[PDB]
C-alpha cells in the first residue's frame, strides 16, 4: 500500500485477519471423487467469492494440485466442463487451461523417467496412454499459441528424458494431429 | 590407516590402492585368527565401524560407494544433502516459505543452513535473506518472519550482525533505487531486526565454536572516518548511527523518514543499554531534537548518565 | 548426394552488389535443391551446405573465421547469412580473402568424416576483390597457397568449383584453369541459374 | 607520478565502507575502473585523450569481476551475471548496448572471466634478435588445441565460485539453448581463481578457503563431446597446497588472490597475506616417486616442487604476467616480469626470483597495461584515480639495446595487430627517427613478401612515432599519403566495365609510359569507351573528389616555400611513385569529367579547361623529379605563378597528444587542460556527427542515398580507427 501513508491501514488489515479466518474451512486438499452453486469450481485459478482479506496466498495461489489430480483421472471431461467450462461450442476462447496440460505433458516424461518405469515393471503406461487419449478427446484449445507445446519440449530437455518417453510422446502427438490434420493448415 | 587414506585421496584417484586397503582393513578378517586375548572384539569392532563411518566421508563421496560394510541399524542421517545438479539459489523457496508456514525452525534443516553458512558468504547470505523477506505484505507474517529470523541469525551473531549493520542498512538508505523496499510495513520488522541484533551484539557474547574459531581470522578496518573504545562492533554501530542522523537530514524524505521513525520507536526499550551517544561533537543530540518534531521518547533515550551534556537535550525536550 | 558448398567474400570489397547478385544468381541457385525458401527439419540429408563470409586483416586484428552452418535445412540460416552477412571492411583494395578458401577446403574434409555412405561434391566461392597474400591458414594444421588450394579442390577431390563474381572480370579466371581436373569456372553469366555450377 | 585523473563531485563514498575492485584488458582500450561513486555504473576509457570519460549503468550488484577477450569490445558483468557479454557495434566505441546475449546464472556469484580464443604467440627474441629473420623465427605460434572447435568457436563458460558444480547453457552466436545438468562430484566449496588454457582443451581451477586448511578442488573438465549436449568431466588433478605453514613459529598467512597465468606449467602465486607478506612459488615438474625401502632393491606421477619464496613487505597483488627456457643475459626488458605496487608510497618494481631492489630515485587490484611498464593506480588508497610510474627496463643504459628492444616490441605489435603504448618509454624522437629509418630499411630489404599485407598499418605506426615532438611535418605528410593512396586504390576496381586483354585498373596503371602534357591525347591513346559504369555516379566528383583537385592546387602555392622556417614547410611530396599514382588519378578523373559535366573545376576563372594546365604543370614537375631530379629547374619559376583559382581552408587532419615528459600530469575527469571527407563539415553542428580522432571528422549516418560504398567501407575501425569517438553539440 501507499508509501507515504501511515501504518494505520496496514494494521487495520491485521485486526481484520481473524474474522475472515472464521470463514475458512480447510487446506483445500481435494474434493472431486464423483464423476457426475458447487464446491471446488475456480474461474481463473481462483475459486473463492468473498472480497474480504483472508490469510496467506494458500487460498490465492492457484489450486494446481486439484486440477492436476482431476485431469489425470479418466471421465474428467464432464467434471472440468461443469467446473470451469461454459458454452463449450459457443464460447471458444482457449483459456489459460492449456498451461495445466503442459504440466500433464511434463508429468508425462516423469512417467517414463521415474526409474524408467521400473524397467517396464507394470502397466502404468496403459493408464498414461488412456489419460493422454482422454486429453486428446479435449483437443479444442490445446494449441492456443501452439508454440507453447515447444515449451513443453524445453522442459523435456530436463534430465534428457528422451530415453523412452519419445515413443509415447510421438504416439500421442499422432493421436492428436490425426483428428486435426485436414482441419487446420500445415503452418500450425 | 584411515587417516592416511584420507591424506592420500588428494591424488587423481587413478591408483585407488588405499581405498581397497581400507576396504580390506574394515572386513571381518580377524576372526580369532591369532590368539586374540581380548574377549571384547564385538564392541571394539563396533567402535571401529562407527569411527570409519564418521571419517572417510570424502573418500566415500569422491569415489564409488562402499559395498556397505556397516551391517548396523541406522547411520548418521545428518549430511550435506545439497542437491548436486541444483544451484545455491534454493534456500528461500525450500526453507523460508516452509518455516514461515510452519511453527518452528525445522531443527534438522538447520544443520543444512549451517553448511550453507560457512560455505558461501555471510554478505550474500543475509542479502538474499532480507530480499526474500519483503514479500509478505502483511504485518503478522512479517512479524513471524523476523521472529524466526532473529533466531536463525544465531550461531554466527558477531560477524553476521557486523556485516548487516555495515552493508544491509546503507545498502538501501544510501541510494534511492532500494528506497522502494523500505516503504513497506516490513520496514518496521527490519527496524526491530536492527535494534535486536545491535542489542545482542553489544551484549556480552563469547561465541566460541570449532567451525567458527577455526574460521575467525580476517582483516577489516571498515574505513570508519570520525568526521569509548576501538572495537569493530562499536565502530560499526557509531558509523550506522551517524548515517541515521545524516538520513534524518532535510530536503528529501519519502520512505526513510518512516524508517528512522520506526527505528527510534523500537529502540525505546527497558533493560537496554545501547545508544551510548558520545557527547563531544556528535549528532545524537541534534538527532533527538529533530526527531522531537515527529513526545518523551527521546527525552529518555538521550539521558545517558544525567551528565551536564544531557542538560541541553533535556532543555530542548522541555518544549 | 548433392554435397554443395556456398562461399562469398566480397562483403568488405563490395556489399550492395552482392544484394543485387542475390536477386539473380544466389537465390535461384538455392531453389535447385529446395521447393522454395519459407521452416523445416534439419538433419544429414545430403543436400545440406554451408555459408561462409568473412573479411580481411584491414580492421579485424582479432577475427578471421567464425563460420557455423552444418545443415541449416538449406533455408533458414542460408537466407539469414544472405541478408545479414556483414557491412564492414575498410583499409584498402589489395586482397580480401584467399586464406578463407583454404579453410573452405578444410570444410570438405569434415564431409569425408560426415557423409559416409558417392556424393558428387560441388563448391562455389565469390570474391569481388582480387586476392593475394603470403599466409596460408593461421587457423589449422593445413597450409599452402592459392595454387595449393585450387589443386586440392580439383585434383585431391573432384569438387566442381566456380566463381560468380560481379560482371567485371579480374585477372583471376586465368590461373584458376591450370587444373587438369575440369575446374568448370564457366558459371559467371547473366543467363539464368545453371543446373550445376 | 604521471598521468593522474580526478573526479570532482564524487569521492571515497564515506557512507559505504568499501567494495572489491578489478579490471584487466590485454588489448586496446584497457580501462574498466570498477568503483563506487558518492550497483553503480561501469566506466570505459581509452589510453589517448582520456578527457572524454564514458560510463554506462549496470544491472546487477557489486560488479565483482570482468575481463575482456579480444580487440572486439566486450565485458562480463559478473556478480549474479545480469546483462552478460556482448559487443558495442552501434556507431562507435562509446556505448555499451548490452544485447540479448545473456546467460542466466540464477542468483549466483562467480569470479571467473576467461576462455580466450587461440594460442599465445612465440617469441625467440634473445636468440633471433630480429636480425634478418623476417618475422619467421622472431615471432611464431606454438600449436595449441583450440577449445571446442567445430573453426574456433568460443563461449563465456566459467566456474561457479558461489556455486560448487559447473556452468552450462552455452549459446555462442547460434541462439540455441543446449540445456543439460551435471553432477560434478556432488560436493565442493571454492573461493578459487581460474587457469583455463592448458595443454589439452581443458580448464583448471583450485582453491577453497585459504591457509587455514589445505584443500584445492582441482577440476579437470572436458566440454567438447557432441552438439546439443554436455559431458563436463570431474577429473581431480593432483592436489597441492602452500607449504608456508612449515614454519613452527606462526601460520597466519590466509591468502586471498592465488591467481595464475595462461601458461599452466611454471607458476604458483600462493602468498602469505595484515601483518604479513611472503610470496611463494611452485611448479608442475613431473617426476617419479622414490619407490624403495620396501626391500633390498607406473613411475609417471606428479609431485609439485618449490620455485621461489621469501619474506617481503607488501599487501596488494596485481597480476602475474614471453616464453621460458631462455638464457636472458643480454635481455633486460620485463620478460615475464612480475611486479606489484607497494603500499608505502613508491613502487619497487622488480622481476621474479630476485626481488632485491631497483632504482627508486630518492632525494585494491591492478594489472599490467603492456610491455611498457605503465601500471594503473588502483592501489589500496580508496576510490583514487589511476597513476603511472617509470617504465625503465633495467638499471644500466644501452641506447643500441634500447632501440633494439623498442623495434622488437614494435614489430611484435605490428604482427599481432594489437594497440601500442610504448610511447612513454621511448626517448625524444631523434633516436626514434633513427629507429624508424632502420625499421623501414629492414622492411624494404627483408620483407620478404609480407609487405603487400603489412604496409598500411606500419605507415599509421609511423604517425605515432612522428606524433610527439618540430617534426610535425612527417605526420601530415604521411596522413595525406595514406588517405590519398587508400582513396585512389578503392576507386580503382570500382568499374563494372567490359573485359579486355588485361584488367582495367592494371591497364590504367601503365599510364606512366605517356607524354608530358595533353592528357586528352593519352586518354584516348589508351582507351576511352569502357570506363563508364552507370548514370548514378554524380555524387563523388562535386562532393568528395574535389578534394584531390584542391589537393594538387595546395601543392603549387606550397612549391616555392623552401625558404620558410621549415625544411619541408607543409609538405614536400617529391616521391614520384605516389606522384605518378596521383597523376593516374588525375587522368582518370579527367576522362570521368569527359563522361559527365559535374566534375571539379578550378571554380574561379579561365574556364574557356584550367585542369589541363594544372595537370601539365604537375606532369612537368613529376618528370623533373621522377628519377633523381632537381628541386627548388627554370620551369619552377614559371609554375610558381599564382593563378587566380587556388582556394584555401583545408582540413589537414590531425590530433593532440600526451606530452607528459618526466614529472607529473594532473587532470580532472572532464574539462581537459591545454597541453571521410564527403563534405559533412559545416561551421556549427547539424547532426549527431559521430567522429574519430585519427583524421576522420565525419558524420554518423553519412546522409546519402547510394554512396554506401564509402560509408559501409568505413563503418568499422578506420585508419588506426580505435579513436572513433562521439560528442554532442553545444547549447547556448
Amino acid at each position: 500500500p501507499h508509501w507515504l501513508l501511515g501504518n494505520l491501514v496496514s494494521d487495520f488489515v491485521d485486526t481484520f485477519r481473524p474474522t475472515a479466518r472464521i470463514n475458512s474451512i480447510c487446506g483445500r486438499c481435494s474434493l472431486l471423487p464423483v464423476v457426475n452453486s458447487w464446491k471446488l469450481d475456480p474461474a481463473t485459478l481462483r475459486f473463492p467469492l468473498k472480497g474480504l482479506l483472508p490469510y496467506d496466498k494458500d487460498l490465492f495461489e492457484p489450486q494446481t494440485a486439484l486440477l492436476r489430480y482431476v485431469l489425470e483421472q479418466p471421465y474428467s471431461r464432464d467434471m472440468v466442463c461443469n467446473m470451469l467450462g461454459l458454452n463449450k461450442q459457443h464460447k471458444q476462447r482457449c483459456p489459460v487451461l492449456e498451461d495445466q496440460l503442459v504440466d500433464l505433458v511434463v508429468y508425462a516424461m516423469e512417467r517414463s523417467e521415474t526409474e524408467e518405469k521400473f524397467d517396464d515393471g507394470g502397466t502404468s503406461q496403459l493408464l498414461w496412454q488412456h489419460l493422454s487419449s482422454q486429453l486428446i478427446f479435449f483437443v479444442l484449445f490445446q494449441f492456443a499459441s501452439f508454440p507453447h507445446m515447444v515449451l513443453s519440449l524445453h522442459q523435456k530437455l530436463a534430465g534428457r528424458g528422451l530415453i523412452k518417453g519419445r515413443d509415447h510422446l510421438m504416439w500421442v502427438l499422432l493421436q492428436f494431429i490425426s483428428g486435426s490434420i485436414q482441419k487446420n493448415a500445415l503452418a500450425d | 590407516a584411515v587417516a592416511w587414506l584420507v591424506a592420500h585421496v588428494r591424488m587423481l584417484g587413478l591408483d585407488e590402492r588405499e581405498k581397497s586397503l581400507q576396504m580390506i582393513r574394515q572386513l571381518a578378517g580377524p576372526l580369532y585368527s591369532e590368539n586374540t586375548l581380548q574377549f571384547y572384539n564385538e564392541r571394539v569392532v563396533i567402535m571401529n565401524s562407527i569411527l570409519e563411518h564418521m571419517c572417510a566421508d570424502v573418500l566415500q563421496q569422491t569415489a564409488t560407494q562402499i559395498k556397505f560394510p556397516s551391517t548396523g541399524v541406522d547411520t548418521m542421517p545428518y549430511w550435506n544433502l545439497l542437491p548436486p545438479k541444483r544451484p545455491i539459489k534454493e534456500v528461500l523457496t525450500d526453507i523460508f516459505a516452509k518455516v514461515l508456514e510452519k511453527g518452528w525452525v525445522d531443527s534438522r534443516s538447520i544443520h543444512i543452513l549451517d553448511t550453507l553458512l560457512h560455505m558461501g558468504g555471510v554478505y550474500w547470505f543475509c542479502n538474499n535473506l532480507i530480499k526474500e523477506l519483503l514479500k509478505e505484505t502483511r504485518k503478522e507474517h512479517t512479524l513471524r518472519a523476523v521472529q524466526l529470523l532473529y533466531s536463525i541469525f544465531c550461531l554466527d551473531m558477531q560477524q553476521v550482525t557486523l556485516v548487516l549493520l555495515g552493508h544491509i542498512l546503507p545498502g538501501l538508505l544510501t541510494d534511492s533505487s532500494k528506497w522502494h523496499s523500505l516503504m513497506d510495513p516490513p520496514g518496521t520488522a527490519l527496524a526491530k531486526l536492527a535494534v535486536w541484533c545491535a542489542l545482542s551484539s553489544y551484549s556480552s557474547h563469547k561465541g566460541q565454536a570449532s567451525s567458527r574459531q577455526k574460521k575467525r581470522h580476517r582483516e577489516d578496518i571498515e574505513d570508519y572516518v570520525s568526521l569509548n573504545m576501538r572495537d569493530p562492533l562499536n565502530r560499526v554501530l557509531a558509523n550506522l548511527f551517524l548515517l541515521i542522523s545524516s538520513i534524518l537530514g532535510s530536503r528529501t524524505a519519502g520512505p526513510h523518514t518512516q524508517f528512522v521513525q520506526w527505528f527510534m520507536e523500537e529502540c525505546v526499550g527497558c533493560l537496554e543499554q545501547d545508544s551510548r551517544g558520545s557527547i563531544l561533537q556528535f549528532m545524537p543530540f541534534t538527532t533527538v531534537s529533530e526527531l522531537v518534531k515527529v513526545s518523551p521518547k527521546v527525552v529518555l533515550a538521550i539521558t545517558d548518565l544525567s551528565l551536564p551534556l544531557g542538560r541541553q537535550v533535556a532543555a530542548k525536550a522541555i518544549a | 548426394v548433392a554435397d554443395v558448398v556456398f562461399v562469398i567474400e566480397g562483403t568488405a570489397n563490395l556489399g550492395p552488389y552482392f544484394e543485387e547478385l542475390r536477386k539473380h544468381y544466389l537465390l535461384p541457385a538455392i531453389e535447385y535443391f529446395n521447393g522454395g525458401p519459407p521452416d523445416f527439419g534439419g538433419d544429414y540429408g545430403g543436400t545440406q551446405y554451408s555459408l561462409v563470409v568473412f573479411n580481411t586483416v584491414d580492421c579485424a586484428p582479432e577475427s578471421y573465421v567464425q563460420c557455423h552452418a552444418p545443415t541449416s535445412s538449406a533455408y533458414e540460416f542460408v537466407t539469414w547469412l544472405d541478408g545479414i552477412k556483414f557491412m564492414g571492411g575498410g583499409g584498402e583494395s589489395c586482397s580480401l580473402i584467399a586464406e578463407g578458401l583454404s579453410t573452405a577446403l578444410q570444410l570438405f574434409d569434415d564431409f569425408k568424416k560426415m557423409r559416409e555412405q558417392q556424393t558428387h561434391r560441388v563448391c562455389l566461392l565469390i570474391c569481388n576483390s582480387p586476392p593475394y597474400l603470403l599466409p596460408a591458414v593461421e587457423s589449422t594444421t593445413y597450409s599452402g597457397c592459392t595454387t595449393e588450394s585450387l589443386v586440392q579442390k580439383i585434383g585431391e577431390r573432384g569438387i566442381h568449383f566456380s566463381i560468380v563474381s560481379p560482371r567485371k572480370l579480374p585477372a583471376l579466371r586465368l590461373l584458376f584453369e591450370k587444373a587438369a581436373p575440369p575446374a568448370l569456372l564457366e558459371p559467371l553469366q547473366q543467363p539464368a541459374d545453371v543446373s550445376q555450377d | 607520478l604521471a598521468y593522474v585523473c580526478e573526479w570532482e563531485k564524487w569521492a571515497k563514498s564515506t557512507y559505504c565502507p568499501s567494495l572489491p575492485l578489478a579490471c584487466a584488458w590485454s588489448c586496446r582500450n584497457l580501462i574498466a575502473f570498477t568503483t563506487d561513486l558518492r550497483t553503480h555504473m561501469i566506466h570505459i576509457l581509452d589510453t589517448e585523450h582520456p578527457w572524454e570519460v564514458h560510463s554506462v549503468s549496470s544491472g546487477h550488484s557489486e560488479a565483482i569481476t570482468c575481463l575482456e577477450w579480444d580487440q572486439s569490445g566486450s565485458r562480463l558483468l559478473s556478480a549474479d551475471a545480469d546483462g552478460q557479454i556482448k559487443c558495442w557495434s552501434m556507431a562507435d566505441h562509446l556505448a555499451n548496448s548490452w544485447e540479448s546475449s545473456v546467460g542466466s546464472q540464477v542468483e549466483g556469484d562467480p569470479i571467473v572471466a576467461l576462455s580466450w580464443l587461440h594460442n599465445g604467440v612465440k617469441l625467440a627474441l634473445h636468440v633471433e634478435k630480429s636480425g634478418a629473420s623476417s618475422f619467421g623465427e622472431k615471432f611464431s605460434r606454438v600449436k595449441f588445441s583450440p577449445s571446442l572447435t567445430l573453426k574456433p568457436m568460443e563461449g563465456w563458460i566459467a566456474v561457479t565460485v558461489s556455486g560448487l558444480v559447473t556452468v552450462s547453457l552455452l549459446k555462442p552466436s547460434g541462439q540455441v539453448l543446449t540445456s543439460t545438468e551435471s553432477l560434478c562430484r556432488l560436493r565442493g566449496r571454492v573461493a578459487l581463481a581460474d587457469i583455463a588454457f592448458t595443454g589439452g582443451g581443458n580448464i583448471v581451477v583450485a582453491a577453497a578457503d585459504g591457509s587455514s586448511a589445505s584443500p584445492v578442488k582441482f577440476y579437470k573438465v572436458c566440454v567438447s563431446v557432441v552438439s546439443e549436449k554436455c559431458r563436463i568431466d570431474t577429473e581431480i588433478l593432483p592436489s597441492l597446497f602452500m607449504r608456508c605453514t612449515t614454519d613452527p613459529n606462526r601460520k597466519d598467512r590466509f591468502p586471498a588472490i592465488t591467481h595464475l597465468k595462461f601458461l599452466a606449467r611454471d607458476m604458483s602465486e600462493q602468498v602469505l597475506l595484515a601483518t604479513s607478506s611472503l610470496v611463494e612459488c611452485w611448479s608442475l615438474r613431473k617426476e617419479g616417486l622414490p619407490v624403495n625401502n620396501i626391500f633390498q632393491q607406473q613411475p609417471m606421477i606428479l609431485k609439485w616442487r618449490i620455485l621461489s619464496a621469501t619474506n617481503d613487505l607488501d599487501r596488494v597483488s596485481a597480476v602475474a604476467l614471453t616464453d621460458l627456457k631462455v638464457a636472458s643475459d643480454t635481455q633486460f626488458y620485463p620478460g615475464l616480469g612480475l611486479a606489484l605496487a607497494f603500499q608505502d608510497g613508491s613502487v619497487h618494481m622488480v622481476h621474479r626470483l630476485s626481488l632485491q631492489t631497483m632504482a627508486v630515485f630518492y632525494s585494491k587490484a591492478m594489472q599490467l597495461s603492456w610491455t611498457s611498464l605503465a601500471l594503473v593506480g588502483i592501489d589500496n588508497h580508496g576510490k583514487l584515480s589511476m597513476l603511472r610510474i617509470s617504465p625503465s627496463l633495467g638499471h644500466p643504459l644501452e641506447p643500441k639495446l634500447a632501440l633494439q628492444h623498442l623495434l622488437f616490441l614494435l614489430e611484435y605489435c605490428m604482427v599481432t595487430g594489437y594497440d601500442w603504448w610504448d610511447i612513454l618509454l621511448h626517448v625524444q624522437p631523434g633516436m626514434v627517427q633513427s629507429l624508424v629509418e632502420r625499421l623501414h630499411e629492414e622492411y624494404t630489404r627483408q620483407k620478404p613478401a609480407l609487405q603487400q599485407v603489412l604496409s598500411t598499418r606500419i605507415l599509421a605506426m609511423k604517425a605515432s612515432l612522428c606524433k610527439l615532438s618540430r617534426v610535425c611535418d612527417y605526420h601530415t605528410k604521411l596522413f595525406l599519403m595514406a588517405i590519398t593512396s587508400t582513396l585512389k586504390s578503392l576507386l580503382r576496381p570500382h568499374f563494372l566495365n567490359t573485359p579486355d586483354k588485361s584488367p582495367g585498373d592494371r591497364l590504367a596503371e601503365i599510364c606512366a609510359k605517356i607524354t608530358d602534357v595533353d592528357i586528352d591525347k593519352v586518354m584516348i591513346n589508351l582507351k576511352t569507351e569502357e570506363f563508364v559504369l552507370d548514370m548514378n555516379t554524380l555524387q563523388a566528383l562535386q562532393q568528395l573528389l574535389q578534394w584531390v583537385g584542391d589537393f594538387v592546387l595546395y601543392l603549387l602555392v606550397s612549391l616555392p616555400n623552401q625558404g620558410s622556417p621549415l625544411r619541408p614547410g607543409h609538405s614536400f611530396l617529391r616521391d614520384g611513385t605516389s606522384l605518378g599514382m596521383l597523376r593516374e588519378l588525375m587522368v582518370v578523373i579527367r576522362i570521368w569529367g569527359l563522361l559527365k559535366p559535374s566534375c571539379l573545376p578550378v571554380y574561379t576563372a579561365t574556364s574557356d579547361d584550367s585542369m589541363s594546365l594544372l595537370f601539365r604543370l604537375l606532369t612537368k614537375l613529376w618528370i623533373c623529379c621522377r628519377d633523381e631530379g632537381a628541386a627548388s629547374p627554370a620551369s619552377d619559376g614559371l609554375v610558381s605563378r599564382l593563378q587566380p583559382k587556388q582556394p584555401l581552408r583545408l582540413r589537414f587532419g590531425r590530433a593532440p597528444t600526451l606530452p607528459s615528459s618526466t614529472s607529473t600530469l594532473q587532470l580532472d575527469g572532464l574539462t581537459r587542460a591545454p597541453g571521410l571527407h564527403l563534405g559533412a563539415y559545416p561551421t556549427e553542428e547539424c547532426k549527431a556527427c559521430t567522429r574519430c580522432g585519427c583524421v576522420t571528422m565525419l558524420k554518423s549516418p553519412n546522409k546519402t542515398t547510394a554512396v554506401t560504398q564509402w560509408e559501409q567501407r568505413w563503418i568499422k575501425n578506420c585508419l588506426c580507427g580505435g579513436l572513433w569517438r562521439r560528442v554532442p553539440l553545444s547549447c547556448s
